[PDB]
Parts: structure tokens; sequence; C-alpha cells
């Protein structure tokens, strides 16, 4: 009663042939189906009974079974195909889903544009200080943000958030928020955000004075 | 949908592998219905369907109908020995002029009727000792939209 | 004839509490098909919880909800239900109902959010991310709004009442150690327009009936 789905993520381009596999616990082909899901939307049925194409699904989608291995193939990837895909096993007693495969768009490296925002006077009056560092429109997703407060390296007091791939330029953006109390924030002077990314020959630091 | 499936009761369950399948079928409302039972087995390199039986019913009595569909058991010699003692599938379907409009899938478990055989299965399958257990309470129903008259 | 499934009944419930979800069906009889509930925790995968099958009304449940959840279907109201008792924090998820198609699921609803927490409902504080020389380069300036400390999800952010969409990045919410959510929305605009064009983020937090329109201008 288990579905192991691979790969968990795949970067590809329009026109590519993509293969996603799920190793099931049983070999009953009637019990396996494949779904596609886009952010904020319900999953959509693609393949049922391992290899039957659901009505309205383009013929570039196909499914197969080899032993307990079930495979979804997309023969010519289209812009509407970039999404997450899930396999399903409707078993004797339990319905199990695979962990999912996120198919994203490959593109050239793009360095982030880094900007830093001090906390507003409005927030300081409420007793807290959030320092935001923005990494805008970069690729690939991997990036390291390091916070420095008077050159003292911060740890454990920041959180990051990353957007989905932009539907126009296929880039990512990332916000890193450093959170301190008003008292702690006003104890120091220099707040720096140091960004490491593949598109940068050297790590770029954006900083400001005050607090 | 002029003909709608209202209920299916599997009458002899569990039963011997060689016992006929017995379904009490209830459906509502010019061309004959055809009820079919299909054995579906999945082995390593093969998905195989084996039609077990079929019955043409017509003229179709109108309104609410109840009748028993008795289907012959599978032929074990047409089935890989692997599937004889494993989980398989049967499909109970109906067609109106040869176009299928409803299909009811059932899980089926097969195992030996004695503890000694279950723990020490012989090299050659002994079909006369196989008991099938249809998961009759959890049908997997598929309905197809099709033109009638 | 249009087939549709509409979930309702989601919202905020305390741990150990009960909640009844509804799945209103149209275009088919709810008793001739299998009906299922499948949930998705924030940012996680699909997880089936319950199924009910036609003819007999037999039911199947995932182990994590067995006993606590009960699925049912009312033929007269043409509605299926998920009675959830002894709810736990880990039951927080969007809950979809779906119609069985053989062993698969062909029609799904939009999903209804269920949040299990004892945290008080709390509207966000909206702070500006003001444009400056530290967010301006090459004729483009970045600015935004920090939407901090709200509960529960979700919140919506638009810019200039939906008129400004190009270059907007509204980040996913992050759960803070306080148990409250926070997110930022930013936008890049022409540097030359900062003195002329007005930029306002329109924040709506429905669970608390909180609407904030924050004007974002350079700090002078």
């Amino acid at each position: 009663i288990q579905m192991t789905q691979s790969p968990s993520s795949l970067s590809a381009s329009v026109g590519d042939r993509v293969t996603i596999t799920c190793r099931a616990s049983q070999s009953v082909s009637s019990a396996v189906a494949w779904y596609q899901q886009k952010p904020g939307k319900a999953p959509k049925l693609l393949i049922y009974s391992a290899s039957s194409l659901y009505s309205g699904v383009p013929s570039r989608f196909s499914g197969s079974r080899s032993g307990t291995d079930f495979t979804l193939t997309i023969s010519s990837l289209q812009p509407e195909d970039f999404a997450t895909y899930y396999c399903q096993q409707d078993g004797w007693s339990l319905i199990t889903f695979g962990q999912g495969t996120k198919v994203e768009i490959k593109r050239t490296v793009a360095a982030p544009s880094v900007f830093i925002f001090p906390p507003s006077d409005s927030q300081l009056k409420s007793g807290t200080a959030s320092v935001v560092c923005l990494l805008n429109n970069f690729y690939p997703r991997e990036a390291k943000v390091q916070w420095k407060v008077d050159n003292a390296l911060q740890s454990g007091n920041s959180q990051e958030s990353v957007t989905e791939q932009d539907s126009k330029d296929s880039t990512y953006s990332l916000s890193s928020t450093l959170t301190l109390s008003k008292a702690d924030y006003e104890k120091h002077k220099v707040y720096a955000c140091e960004v490491t990314h593949q598109g940068l020959s050297s790590p770029v630091t954006k900083s400001f004075n005050r607090g | 949908s002029i003909v709608s499936l209202l209920g299916i009761k599997v009458l002899n369950n569990p039963a011997k592998f060689t016992d006929p399948y017995e379904f009490e079928i209830t459906f509502e409302c010019k061309h004959d219905l055809e009820w079919k039972l299909t054995y579906v087995g999945s082995s390593r390199s093969l998905d195989h369907d084996q039609e077990l039986d079929s019955i043409l019913v017509g003229p179709v009595p109108v309104g609410v109908n109840k009748f028993v569909f008795s289907a012959d058991p599978p032929s074990a010699e047409l089935i890989p020995a692997s599937e004889l003692v494993s989980v398989t599938v049967i499909l109970l379907s109906c067609s109106y002029d040869g176009r299928e409009f409803v299909r009811v899938g059932y899980y089926v478990n097969n195992e030996y009727d004695e503890e000694e055989l279950r723990e020490n299965p012989p090299a050659k399958v002994q079909v006369d000792h196989i008991v099938r257990n249809i998961l009759a309470e959890k049908p997997r129903v598929t309905r197809f939209n099709i033109v009638w008259d | 004839s249009e087939v549709q499934l509409v979930e309702s009944g989601g919202g905020l419930v305390q741990p150990g509490g009960s909640l009844r979800l509804s799945c209103a069906a149209s275009g088919f009889n709810v008793s001739y098909y299998s009906i299922h509930w499948v949930r998705q925790a924030p940012g996680k995968g699909l997880e089936w919880v319950a199924s009910i099958y036609p003819y007999y009304g037999s039911t199947s449940y995932a182990d994590s909800v067995k006993g606590r959840f009960t699925i049912s279907a009312d033929t007269s109201k043409n509605t299926a239900y998920l009675q959830m008792n002894s709810l736990r924090a880990e039951d927080t998820a969007v809950y979809y109902c779906a119609r069985g198609y053989g062993w698969a699921l062909d029609y799904w609803g939009q999903g209804t959010l269920v949040t299990v927490s004892s945290a008080s409902t709390k509207g966000p504080s909206v702070f500006p991310l003001a444009p400056s020389s530290k967010s301006t380069s090459g004729g483009t300036a970045a600015l935004g709004c920090l939407v901090k400390d709200y509960f529960p999800e979700p919140v919506t952010v638009s810019w200039n009442s939906g008129a400004l969409t190009s270059g907007v990045h509204t980040f996913p919410a992050v759960l803070q150690s306080s148990g409250l959510y926070s997110l930022s929305s930013v936008v890049t605009v022409p540097s030359s327009s900062l003195g002329t064009q007005t930029y306002i983020c329109n924040v709506n937090h429905k669970p608390s009936n909180t609407k904030v329109d924050k004007k974002v201008e350079p700090k002078s």
C-alpha cells in the first residue's frame, strides 16, 4: 500500500519528452491513475486504469505499466503542461497518492536584483522591526541569503519565501525577512543582506545605516 | 441515460474458483441489452481480458427490473499460474446495441481453502482448493454517455 | 447536463472540536457513484481520507482519520458529507470532494479550507516597503507592503485596486514562530514615476473582516 514517485522535480523545455514513474505495491493496472495539478486549483484526471486517456486530455499524454512500475509519458511538452503530477493507486483498502513531480521550465541563468528595505517607523512604534531583503527575477531557484548586523552574522532570526516560476520570464523571486525587537534593532547601526547566486561572479551585499 | 443501474448484489460470496458468478442486478427502464462479465488479470508483461460470459436480454422490460446473471467461472488453463492465487479484477458491464454504457469493477482475492495449503502452496496450483472472495461491497462504477434511440 | 461538486462548511475550529463538511452535487445522483474526500495540507501533496461506495453505502477511511471522520451521502439532498470529530492541528488542509470514475476521480470540487487551531482570529498589520535609493537602480524602483501577523490564512493583496499587475510578486505566506502568518507583496515600477504615480496595496483578510489600503511612498 505504497506509491514511490520519481523524479520529485524536473526542469524541461517546450517540446521535450518527459517520463514520470511510480513504483506501486500491486500490479493491478485498473487501480492506477495520473493527475495534473496547478497552484490553487483542483487536480485534473489525465490517465485512468494505467493506460486509458481521459476524455479531453491531449494524445501527447500516455500511461503504461511494467510489473509494478507505472509510467506517465508526455511526448511533446507544452506551456500548459508545466505543473505538478500525481499518481494514484486505488487499492483493496486504501487510496494512496505518489509524492508528486513538479515539472518546471528550464531557462538560462539570471542574476537576482537585490534590494533592502528598513523597517518602517509605523512598525517600530508597534514594538517590532522587520528588515526585508528582496531578490528579484533570478534563475535558478537556489540562492543563499546571509544577514549581517554590524558585521555580526545572524542565525535563526530570519525566514525566506519564494514565488512560483513567473509565467512570463520563468524567473523566481525571494524575500528574506530579518525579525528583531525594536530594542534590539535600535541597538545596532549597519544592517546588511549578502546574496550568493550562480549568476553572480561574487556575492552581492545590500546594506543600510540606522536603527 | 434510459437504462440506469440501481443495484448489484453478489449472491454467492465467497465461493470456489470454479463456482459460477451470481449477480442480482437491478436496473431501470428496442435493441436488447447485453450483460457481460470479464476477467482482468495483470502479470509482469501482460494485461489480459478474458470474457467469462454474456447474456442478451430483450425485449427490454420497461420500468424497474430485477434478475440474476449467472456467469461461468474462468478457465484456469487460460490464466497464468501466478494470477490463480493473487488479487485480480472482474468487470460487470452492460451494452445497448454493442456500445457499453455502464461498467462495474470489483476486486477479487483468491486463496487456498485450507491453512496447510496457504502456508505451503504446492508447485502445481490445485484449482479445486481455491476460494475467491469478491470485494462486493465496494464496486468501482464507470458510466459512459451514449445515444439510445 | 453540467456536472458540478461544491464544498462548503470549512473554517476555523479548535483542536478537539467538530466540523461537518458538505459536498453539494449537481448533474448526477450522489448515490449512483462513489464519492471521496481528498485533502491537501498547505504546500503538501494529496492525501485521501474517506470514500463511500454506491448501492450499499460502504465506506473506506485512511488510518489517520479512522473513527474520527465519517463520510455519508443523502440522496434526497443530493449531498455528501464529511463529519470530522476530535479534530487535530494536522487535519489543517484544503478539503476536496471528488466523484469516482472507476478506480479514478473524474470531477473535483474547488476545495474548502479547514484550519484546526486554538489561536484567536487576528487581522494583519500592514507596513510599507518604501522605495528608496536602496531599492532603485537602472530606472526601476522596487516597493511593496509587509502584511504581518494575521490568523488564519488566507489574505489577499492587490495593487491600485487590481489596476497594477505587471511586475507584482506576492510571496507565499510564512508561518512564524508565534503561530501567526506574514507575507510581503512587492512590485517594480519606473523610477521616474515615483513623484507622480500613486501606489497603494489593497489588503483583505476576510476571516477577521479586515481591509487595509496602504499608500506606499518614499520616506522623506
